[PDB]
């Protein structure tokens, strides 16, 4: 649980509440089948590594940084890369897994376009913050 | 997947009292920051309408006597004002993924005054005995408690299983309900007797009442 | 005006199917998400299924995987809902609701499915004449019939105030009965008229019985 550092510190990077926000909610239907079950631990590092990938392209970009604190978003981003690289290395090392890279991607896609649309607004950026911070953990836990 | 249990079951409560149901989630529906556990009111026959959303912030148009509180797995709607419109069952749901379950829900049941029903009986139909049957009908109208007993009687024997009966849910407006009992006989049966009757024993009433008639009037 | 009708409920034998509809309007319709909710007679809420107009996202409860399908029609703004080898667990209220996250913001009014062998019997009406004082009361016998529901209203709707319809109660037959009455002033028995309109769509079963002294 390096990972609840994770969640911890996207915590923190919350500036406005959703509640004045409520016009803007979105549904982006986080693909959550690819995940925890059946294909249990460890079948699903691949899914993850992505996720990982998609959160870290995200937050990167200089929309983000006008977006959120610059203190925060370095600790997090040290704190991406280090599961970011303990992820790849299993993916690289022996353990339709396509199909549910795609999903993923095609769900952080609609959280781009949704951005755009929104002009990369505060309450767009709050949702989409109070989103990942869903999912994530819907991904971890 | 995650599943909720409300409790109590069911509740009963006078007008103007406070009321908490509770909703418990068998895993956290909470981020530190929001917890996404949503209430619901349904009236009987119709379809549900939400309250709260996401755990505490008050839907538009909800009066404040309602509220809610919690996060991680417990969580606590409350009615600080209970009002006789208020009569309905409640439930929780949450949007912590899929699937989208909701708790069992709770009866929410208003106590008032004791109203004695009124008491009116009505013999088949000449229509009906055409037709082979006979039904006979009690009806009490507006009264509460819920609790109460009707005995049917022919020439004054007592019956029994072979009658039916049937309660209205609770009014929204006056917080009574209504109650209707059928008896249940052949035309053959039904012209064998003179005396029908029903035997009516609530706690409104200091004793029992009967009304009654006698058939071919 | 926003307003979610369901249509296409009624009566199936145990393993056949039913396509349920959903017609919305009063709103752009890729928008909101559209649900599919149960409640069986008595008991508790189940969602059954989800459909994303926007994107195109389905979403399914584990237990309805196999056999029911949800889907939909943009020009027509409908969604559907397919069911399949229906069992006997199945005979529920099905909810056409919609949301734009997290939770319901509309619902439909329902559209009953009954899931049984028996076949369909359309009920006869007979009148609850009023004894005939201050007040007075009067009604309507709706007896022998299946399935629910059947429909009651007094005076072409004209009549509401201290209306009772009571719940249906099934017979030891294995059919429904069910009264409706009505309390009136003394004074307007053989001026004013009472008359009862039933209709039990699962028959086309349509009854006006004119209730007397």
């Amino acid at each position: 649980l390096g990972s609840r550092r994770t969640l911890m510190l996207l915590a923190q990077m919350r500036k406005i509440s959703l509640f004045s926000c409520l016009k803007d909610r979105h549904d982006f239907g986080f693909p959550q089948e690819e995940f925890g079950n059946q294909f249990q631990k460890a079948e699903t590092i691949p899914v993850l590594h992505e996720m990982i990938q998609q959160i870290f392209n995200l937050f990167s970009t200089k929309d983000s940084s006008a977006a959120w604190d610059e203190t925060l978003l370095d600790k997090f981003y040290t704190e991406l890369y280090q599961q970011l690289n303990d992820l790849e290395a299993c993916v690289i090392q022996g353990v339709m897994k396509e199909d549910s890279i795609l999903a993923v991607r095609k769900y952080f896609q609609r959280i781009t376009l949704y951005l755009k649309e929104k002009k990369y607004s505060p309450c767009a950026w709050e949702v989409v913050r109070a989103e990942i911070m869903r999912s994530f953990s819907l991904s971890t836990n | 997947d995650i599943q909720m249990t409300q409790s109590p079951s069911s509740l009963s409560a006078s007008v103007g009292d406070r009321v908490t149901i509770t909703c418990r989630a068998s895993q956290s529906v909470s981020t530190s920051s929001y917890s996404y556990m949503h209430w619901y009111q349904q009236k009987p026959g119709k379809a549900p309408k939400v309250l709260i959303s996401y755990a505490s912030n008050l839907e538009s148009g909800v009066p404040s006597r309602f509220s809610g509180s919690g996060s991680g797995t417990d969580f606590t709607l409350t009615i600080s004002s209970l009002q006789p419109e208020d009569f309905a069952t409640y439930y929780c749901q949450h949007s912590w993924g899929i699937p989208r379950t909701f708790g069992q829900g709770t009866k929410v049941e208003i106590k008032r005054t004791v109203a004695a029903p009124s008491v009116f009986i009505f013999p088949p139909s000449d229509e009906q005995l055409k037709s082979g049957t006979a039904s006979v009908v009690c009806l009490l109208n507006n009264f509460y408690p819920r609790e109460a007993k009707v005995q049917w009687k022919v020439d004054n024997a007592l019956q029994s299983g072979n009658s039916q009966e049937s309660v209205t849910e609770q009014d929204s407006k006056d917080s009574t309900y209504s109650l209707s009992s059928t008896l249940t006989l052949s035309k053959a049966d039904y012209e064998k007797h003179k005396v029908y009757a029903c035997e009516v024993t609530h706690q409104g009433l200091s004793s029992p009442v009967t009304k009654s008639f006698n058939r071919g009037e | 005006e926003v307003q979610l009708v369901e249509s296409g409920g009624g009566l199936v034998q145990p393993g056949g199917s039913l396509r349920l509809s959903c017609a919305t309007s009063g709103y752009t319709f890729t928008e909101y998400i559209i649900h599919w909710v149960r409640q069986a007679p008595g008991k508790g809420l189940e969602w059954v299924a989800s459909i994303n107009p926007d994107y195109d996202i389905t979403n399914y409860n584990q237990r309805f995987k196999g056999r029911f399908t949800i889907s939909l029609d943009k020009s027509k703004r409908t969604a559907y809902l397919q069911m399949n080898s229906l069992r006997a667990e199945d005979t529920a209220v099905y909810y056409c609701a919609s949301w734009i996250s997290d939770f319901f913001d509309y619902w439909g009014q329902g559209t009953l499915v009954t899931v049984s062998s028996a076949s369909t019997k359309g009920p006869s009406v007979f009148p609850l004449a009023p004894s005939s004082g201050g007040t007075a009361a009067l009604g309507c016998l709706v007896k022998d019939y299946f399935p629910e529901p059947v429909t009651v209203s007094w005076n072409s709707g004209a009549l509401t105030s201290g209306v009772h319809t009571f719940p249906a109660v099934l017979q030891s037959s294995g059919l429904y009965s069910l009264s409706s009455v009505v309390t009136v002033p003394s004074s307007s028995l053989g001026t004013q008229t009472y008359i009862c309109n039933v209709n039990h769509k699962p028959s086309n079963t349509k009854v006006d019985k004119k209730v007397e002294p």
